[PDB]
């Protein structure tokens, strides 16, 4: 039994809080992939993939984004196979948080 | 009543239009997410999208490309602001859909129709951490042709000592772009290695968005629309200069600011370029 | 449009991680109560009844529990109506922890 | 063989033990999750359930109520531990369910039952920060009743200078007690107060657990019954002397230790009680 769940907000700015939150998220991956994620199953995917681990999640190679600077900030709250994490990171601008993951950040 | 942006000036691109030279007949391509050509102050001349599910050029769903191409052309007229080379042919080439995201080969493809349409600027307001060899071979191509390509160095600031520009702009075939303030002053967000080539006003930078509206932005995006310009006035002062000549005006006539890894070969000065 | 999300986890012990987390729901109020919560619209209703305020939430009045000292700790991440959220707190023991909501810990 | 766990020997129990008073024909009611009556070092003697999803007395699903009543009475053998009053008969009055939560009204009329039963003394390792007046009334007519009530003190700790105290430990006609360790020292989590009666052993206290097992639990409620079977061992030495009486004689004849805001009169020592 996964004690898993995640919470991932995003909003416009360098810090936690100084950024209020526009958009936020819940996901499940135990039992089964779920939550409010228009992309849950590959999410989880992402996740069993580098085993639970931001900062394993390799960008695009493959898209480029608008050079344009208008931060980012994401969090990361919950558990993972039972473990605590709580990330934070900032990106240059939202199509560079999106070439991140593949579906984790696929919002 | 027309308002000029700071950074038009900084690059003294007014000297050129009072000698008359205003980009006229000079077809510099936006690579980028399409250009409202409904905006008043804007003048596309044609363009294509390589973006299979947005296939109108002219419909900027992400607003980015129209305010890079205001920073190249906003036209001079008394509304709005004013271009680099306001009388510039603009063509939009859309590559990046609404949500800014584009593919790689959306972007070479781009290129592709830009040198066969004889574009003579490309203007790249976008980037990706990761080269590929097709990608390499486009931008080579380009040069190769006679284009002038201009990119914007990348928004990831310093990192160590090591480079943290990004592609296209790291090839050594393409005007690497970073981003000053008014004060002359690096951005933050700029990124630095010794693939970087000149700097531009990248700071709060007015320009056209979609709507008939105006807006400021930050970002190497809109210091490298600033190099386009200028490589679009020098053609129309000098029209049978070639690429390599033009660039290396642009290179050699810049306000040296700092150490050329955070700042490269400075500032450019589009009246010095023209000679 | 509320961006509302959290992330409840308990564990036996004193602090957030000497504390593995036993136990993890999400919980969802915006737009519509849903989540993994044995109880999700009664949570939702607890927080918007002390508006968001962990701090807030009245024990029993009517519940005894047992006098056994085995500590729980409860941690509450998100945002509520968009503003950030990062709660803990250990009870007691389990019962002292459930007679607190009414059903946010009804888990 | 059968261990002595040290809290029974801290108060003196087996000073009182050898002169034959073990607590024989004295009717202890452990208001509680219940007995499990099947445990080898365990003799219930009867008790009912007022939690109306779970009727049998004799089931604990929660575990607590048969550590509890280990303490009061586990079996002079040669198995197990040994408690207090290892002789008492035992009643297991269940008034908390599975999850150790109890409904008010169901630890009243556990009371209500305890009273009408003719228990000698009543022990309530539970508790809650809210008084009643139903719940005031029921220990008040109990104590009226010649019934000898100990609660536990509450696990709330210390809060600056304020009372942390639960019902019904709050209320004066309840013989309220707190946790020592054994080295005499106050548990941190022993609840604090002008109403705390007096101390005794409350941490890693080895009894009795469902399914022939034996474990160390810690609370005020591990400290309550080592009263109560205390009170159970001076009623078998004396069995006319009022509740009134032996209550005095606990908290006559207590080892002072600290501050009695934290210690009440101190650590209760059966043998002296006795006298
Ligand atoms: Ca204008
Ligand atoms: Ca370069
Ligand atoms: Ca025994
Ligand atoms: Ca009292």
């Amino acid at each position: 039994y996964a004690p898993s769940a995640l919470v991932l907000t995003v909003g416009k700015g360098v810090s936690a809080t100084t950024a209020a939150p526009e958009r936020a998220v819940t996901l499940t991956c135990a039992p089964g992939p779920s939550g409010t994620h228009p992309a849950a199953g590959s999410a989880c995917a992402d996740l069993a993939a580098v085993g639970g681990d931001l900062n394993a999640l390799t960008r695009g190679e493959d898209v480029m984004c608008p050079m344009v600077y208008d931060p980012v900030l994401l969090t990361v709250d919950g558990v993972w196979q039972g473990k605590r994490v709580s990330y934070e990171r900032v990106f240059s601008n939202e199509c560079e948080m999106n070439a991140h993951g593949s579906s984790v950040f696929a919002f | 009543a027309q308002s000029v942006p700071y950074g038009v000036s900084q690059i003294k691109a007014p000297a050129l239009h009072s000698q008359g030279y205003t980009g006229s007949n000079v077809k510099v391509a936006v690579i980028d997410s399409g250009i409202d050509s409904s905006h008043p102050d804007l003048k596309v001349a044609g363009g294509a999208s390589m973006v299979p599910s947005e296939t109108n050029p002219f419909q900027d769903n992400n607003s980015h490309g129209t305010h890079v191409a205001g920073t190249v052309a906003a036209l001079n007229n008394s509304i709005g602001v004013l271009g680099v080379a306001p009388s510039a042919s603009l063509y939009a080439v859309k590559v990046l859909g609404a949500d800014g995201s584009g593919q790689y080969s959306w972007i070479i493809n781009g290129i592709e129709w830009a040198i066969a349409n004889n574009m003579d600027v490309i203007n790249m307001s976008l980037g990706g951490p990761s080269g590929s060899a097709a990608l390499k071979a486009a931008v080579d191509k380009a040069v190769a042709s006679g284009v002038v390509v201009v990119a914007a160095a990348g928004n990831e600031g310093t990192s160590g000592s090591s480079s943290t520009v990004g592609y296209p702009g790291k090839y050594p075939s393409v005007i690497a772009v970073g981003a000053v303030d008014s004060s002359n002053q690096r951005a933050s967000f700029s990124s630095v290695g010794p693939e970087l080539d000149v700097m531009a006003p990248g700071v709060s930078i007015q320009s056209t968005l979609p709507g008939n509206k105006y807006g400021a932005y930050n970002g190497t995006s809109m210091a490298s629309p600033h190099v386009a310009g200028a490589a679009a006035l020098i053609l129309s002062k000098h029209p049978n200069w070639t690429n390599t000549q033009v660039r290396s005006s642009l290179e050699n006539t810049t306000t040296k600011l700092g150490d050329s890894f955070y700042y490269g070969k400075g500032l450019i000065n589009v009246q010095a370029a023209a000679q």
